């Protein structure tokens, strides 16, 4: 990964999380579960959706009859016509193949970036109130219940309350 | 008490290719390549194609006795020929600018056949009864339905002049023919005049034909030849035929409004009442995606043809369950 | 107390599109798309186009009487026709390989009209005075200025032989015509010989013409026709005319040095003294940018034509004031 | 943002800084003001200028007359000619649209990268002599005057001097 | 104690261009552009090209006397002409549909020249010995090896009739010519018949030719002209020649199976025994890379031609020793 | 550099390291030397190899004879043919030139990313047992012998052992 999160210091994905692309797993005395971050997920969905639609919709077409008929004294322009069709074929095949290869790379990088940004967003607000394990988790130095966990996910987390 | 940052995974086996790595398994993906068709010939622009059955376009326009006439719809978005369209010019010869004509008829509105020079009233001074075993119908020697073979009546072939004025308010396609006997004797026996000529003209069209007499192999057991010509007569314009012999005269002609940008498909696929924006010789395809590998020669608003067997775009992320 | 890291913002309302997000406001940007033109037809490579006034290229070359010469320029970078180029061949007929000639004359670095076969001295044995109401000037019957109508002198039309050697050190465009009377009586009345032919030859050019006598719909009150032919005579070569009738003879011809790679623009946009590297039918455009949406059919060193209404490249960053 | 600085942990831009793309704002007892980082700004300008010039100048142009004239018996090669022009039209429209979409994304990323690099560049030399609030700022644990502020902007800042 | 993270460096001076920065020195790189060729004309699809030596395709087919020492294979993948191929039609005139024939012979898999109308037994009542100074060889008047100039024997030129049936099981290319004397005296002197004709016919071919007698500028001291015609005779078909004069008769013809998709290369590069997938007029090139700047005109499966002098792809990283 | 390591806070390359693209330099009482990281180097080599092969192998064409011959009454279709050859030439030259410019940029970014990812992985496991200079090195606060140096390179470095 270009940004080093996915298959990075975060080694694997969560089948347990069904509601989004990126999210959180929390465990406290009240219970456990997976929760997807909707802000970062929906933005990613909006971005990728726009990318896909761009690749599809930017293609412009007119009504065209490709085929042409030539008699046996027209061989030269028949082959000119074939040269055109084959040239377009070489161009579109090459460009389509490379466009997909290159943009798939960028799409995976995009996800890798979003995970890292989310990770650093949480890490930034928690500060020294928690210790970073290195697998993408944080061991709290205080008690965090479901109301407290939601504050972290919501970005509304209150540092001075839990300053410990 | 801990909170963890992580990402989605599922049971998806979908794979994509990336510039750095082949065959990466991703959670979600979309297909950019249309690799399938419906196996049908469909309507283009809401209109069915012209189907010629046993005949090719030449047989149909000339009225080859084996072709079913008058059955043509008043419009079509393209033309379909099949592996079974064998019936062309039954009288051997050249059809001049044939490909051009096929192109010009590829799409039409307001198409109608009509009698330009009625057989009974048009030629009092010439014989209209000429037939050949080469164009046979119902066990008898016959001829093209849309043309007339004019020969001399009683050893004489007087100078003929025949005009048609186009009052139909659209273009008129006029087809005719010029007969080329193998020998000078045949020329005299049919048309009387060794010096015979055919002249055809309108405001924008002028051409003269003379018989080219040459010894030559029998085709469909005929050593003679018959060449076919055509022109598009503009609304209001007049066409004039003048001949001292050899004219295979227009009997029926065609009034039409030409479309544009269409073409001819050769396919044995069945025609149906379905609608498509893109037709291929194999069948119709969806036009939503940018690329298709079905066939390079298409008619419609079509995805670009490519050699690709697979184009698949990653949407979701690397799947690591 | 504090130092802060940050980035620029401004009042710019400029927007760009990105693959992830549409309509992103940026601080700075550049336009890659040329969406404007000057509404004029300009000089290409410092050279004005050929302007034909009331005439099309055929009328101009043949010398249609309605073509008043301003002493048409000796060179042009391309040719302009308008909705007003009406006066063509005033004597009805076909201009052979007309599209080819227009293309090959599209640019020239030198052009001169000269008298190839002077009317006064060239035809002692034939009448030169023929005119027609179909080509009229000032309310009187007239003829093409660059051609001469040869008819019989005193019941006789002897076989003519006339040659020109090209010492002009460049190509000479030679135009001529072949007249086709409506009836045999007219043929005899004009050229005396029913068997008349026209022969034209050079080192690379050989063609023979015979009269096609037929009644035809009247165009400009004429049932006859006159066909037009041409060839480019190479420097040092010779062209020879031989005729027993029907020849519409060269009077003036054109010595010229062809350029290449140009064409004809059809536009009513006004011609001006401005300069451009790229001309479109709508007007001239700046060639600095890679893309233009003004028009697909252009002449010059031109940006690639695209359908895009907007191509705008971000230079600065996201503007967040 | 791919690098998480612009519209990132740094939430907004400065209309106050007129002389560059990236830079500094300092506040001390001696006064306040905006200062653009000259090194990183000019480097970005050189890069973007090269990118724009590349897109424009790599385009090759020869004298061409696109138009062709055909008579009424030339319909087939007339439509062949049209197929060529429209095919070129489809190719250039698609590639130009996507090139701009794709490279605009990369240009914005580039700026985001430049901001983050600068942020971490300052953070690296300051170390624990200052406090990281978030938001792109640093609270000094010592007194920093205009001479000290200038040392930070030049990257010549002296760490061992201020202890604490 | 210390540990450091770092990256590779070397003395490599290799440079690449990047979108942000020109001329970046990198540790490793690969070339995407094929910038070299082998300076040879090689075999395509395992088969050598046809080389015509002093002759162009017209001279080779007609048997121009300068083409006698050529040794032709039974097949070729393409055709090579050189700057030395001057020897064409030595008797001046037009070669009809010449570019088309060249295209269609560009590749062939079974080629045999055979005697279609044997000189000794075919023409008892006509003279076969006609030559011209225009086709001179070794300073002596001569003629095409593959055609025969038929002139009158004694005082008369009787009507000739000769047919050939194609038993070769493949197409037979038949070439002939039609001579056009400058004057009636010469016409009478060669063929005796002022009214002469040439007629040629097959299943697909019908034409009658008459001599066009006219004075014309001399080419190689000839005011006459000789036109060249051809047809591909299908298996089983018959071609029939009839003439009262002016026929330049087939002597040898060519049985062949036409290939497709190839062309003609003009090059002075030596033909050698070697194989390539891509041939250019400068020499053969490696087809491994996607792009080549060697030459715009190629035959084969070829890298795309580009104007680039350099396409170099960074593999390693920025080199900072 | 987009990722800011190469020609970044790591200022130069090592001619001394012959066995890989990325690696380590160690100094202890037992000696000094260069060692290349095999994991990150080989991953990069595999990736770049795939990229190069993609650009080359995706190009596929058919047997084609480009040249065509026309007589002096065929000028229009001759120029049509010329428009085709020149159009293809403009398209391929532009796209090839830009493809190389753009992907060279990405390749250098790729290397820059790999170095940083390697740098932060070592920083992650070392933590405060070593001090971060900012030139890409780490001064140990404990004894690091060749076995200790290897534990860092192998990623098996044990932090609690050395709290000393
Ligand atoms: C003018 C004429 O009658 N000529 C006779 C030759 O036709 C004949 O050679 C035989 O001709 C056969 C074909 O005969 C038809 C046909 O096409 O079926 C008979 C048609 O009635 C006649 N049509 C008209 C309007 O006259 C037609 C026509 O003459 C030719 O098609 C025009 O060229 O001919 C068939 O080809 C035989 O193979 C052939 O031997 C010879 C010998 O009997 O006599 C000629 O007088
Ligand atoms: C040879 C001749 O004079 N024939 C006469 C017919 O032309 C004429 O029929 C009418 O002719 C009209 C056209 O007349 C001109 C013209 O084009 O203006 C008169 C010109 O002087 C004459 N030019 C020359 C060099 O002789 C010209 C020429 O004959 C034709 O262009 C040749 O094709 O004809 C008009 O077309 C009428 O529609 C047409 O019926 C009849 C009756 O007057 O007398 C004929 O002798
Ligand atoms: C039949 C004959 O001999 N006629 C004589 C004319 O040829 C001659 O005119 C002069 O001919 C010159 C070239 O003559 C050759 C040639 O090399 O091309 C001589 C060849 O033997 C002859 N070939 C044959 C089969 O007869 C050839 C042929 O006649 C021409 O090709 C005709 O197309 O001519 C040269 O062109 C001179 O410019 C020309 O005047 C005249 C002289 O008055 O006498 C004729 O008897
Ligand atoms: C040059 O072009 C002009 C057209 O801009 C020609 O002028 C006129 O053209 C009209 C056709 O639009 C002719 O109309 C006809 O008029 C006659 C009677 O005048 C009528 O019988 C016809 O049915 C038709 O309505 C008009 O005659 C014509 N005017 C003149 C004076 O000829 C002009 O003829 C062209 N000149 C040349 C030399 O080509
Ligand atoms: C075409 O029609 C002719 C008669 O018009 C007939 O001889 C022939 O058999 C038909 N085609 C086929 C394939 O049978
Ligand atoms: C094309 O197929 C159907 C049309 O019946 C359409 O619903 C579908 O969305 C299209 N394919 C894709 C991949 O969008
Ligand atoms: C082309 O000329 C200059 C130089 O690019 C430019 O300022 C001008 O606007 C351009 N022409 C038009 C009509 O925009």
């Amino acid at each position: 990964g270009l940004f080093g999160a996915i298959a990075g210091f975060i080694e694997g994905g969560w089948t347990g999380m069904i509601d989004g692309w990126y999210g959180y797993h929390h465990q406290n005395e009240q219970g456990s579960g997976y929760a997807a971050d909707q802000k970062s997920t929906q933005n990613a969905i909006d971005g990728i959706t726009n990318k896909v639609n761009s690749v599809i919709e930017k293609m412009n077409t007119q009504f065209t009859a490709v085929g042409k008929e030539f008699n046996n004294l027209e061989r030269r322009i028949e082959n000119l016509n074939k040269k055109v069709d084959d040239g377009f074929l070489d161009i579109w095949t090459y460009n389509a193949e490379l466009l997909v290869l290159l943009e798939n790379e960028r799409t995976l990088d995009f996800h890798d970036s979003n995970v890292r940004n989310l990770y650093e967003k949480v890490k930034s607000q928690l500060k020294n109130n928690a210790k970073e394990i290195g697998n993408g988790c944080f061991e709290f130095y205080h008690k965090c219940d479901d109301a407290c966990m939601e504050s972290v996910r919501n970005g509304t987390y209150d540092y001075p309350k839990y300053s410990e | 008490d801990t909170i963890c940052i992580g990402y989605h995974a599922n049971n998806s086996t979908d794979t994509v290719d990336t510039v750095l790595e082949k065959n990466v398994t991703v959670t979600h993906s979309v297909n950019l390549l249309e690799d399938s068709h419906n196996g049908k010939l469909c309507k283009l622009k809401g209109i069915a194609p012209l189907q010629l059955g046993k005949c090719n376009i030449a047989g149909w326009l000339l009225g080859n006795p084996e072709c079913d006439l008058l059955l043509t719809a008043s419009s079509w978005s393209y033309i379909v020929e099949t592996s079974n369209s064998e019936n062309g010019t039954c009288y051997p010869g050249d059809f001049i600018d044939y490909e051009e004509l096929r192109e010009q008829l590829s799409s039409v509105s307001s198409f109608e056949k009509f009698e330009i020079f009625p057989k009974t009233s048009s030629w009092p001074n010439h014989e209209t009864t000429g037939v050949t075993a080469a164009c046979s119908y119902a066990g008898a020697s016959s001829f093209y339905r849309n043309l007339l073979w004019l020969t001399k009546k009683g050893s004489s072939y007087p100078k003929l002049s025949k005009s048609y004025v186009n009052n139909k308010g659209k273009e008129v396609l006029v087809l005719w023919g010029v007969h080329h006997p193998p020998t000078g004797t045949d020329q005299q026996s049919l048309y009387q005049n060794a010096d015979a000529y055919v002249s055809v003209g309108s405001s924008k069209y002028n051409r003269r034909f003379t018989p080219e007499i040459a010894a030559r192999p029998k085709v469909r057991d005929l050593a003679s030849r018959m060449n076919y010509y055509w022109t598009l007569l503009e609304p209001g314009d007049t066409i004039t035929f003048e001949a001292t012999g050899n004219l295979i005269a227009p009997w029926y002609a065609f009034a039409l409004n030409r479309g544009s940008g269409s073409g001819i498909i050769t396919s044995d696929a069945p025609v149906h009442d379905c609608n498509t924006k893109c037709q291929t010789p194999h069948g119709a395809i969806n036009s939503s995606l940018p690329f298709q590998n079905i066939h390079p020669v298409t008619i419609g608003e079509c995805p670009k043809y490519v050699r690709s067997t697979k184009l698949r775009m990653a949407t979701g992320l690397r799947n690591i369950p």
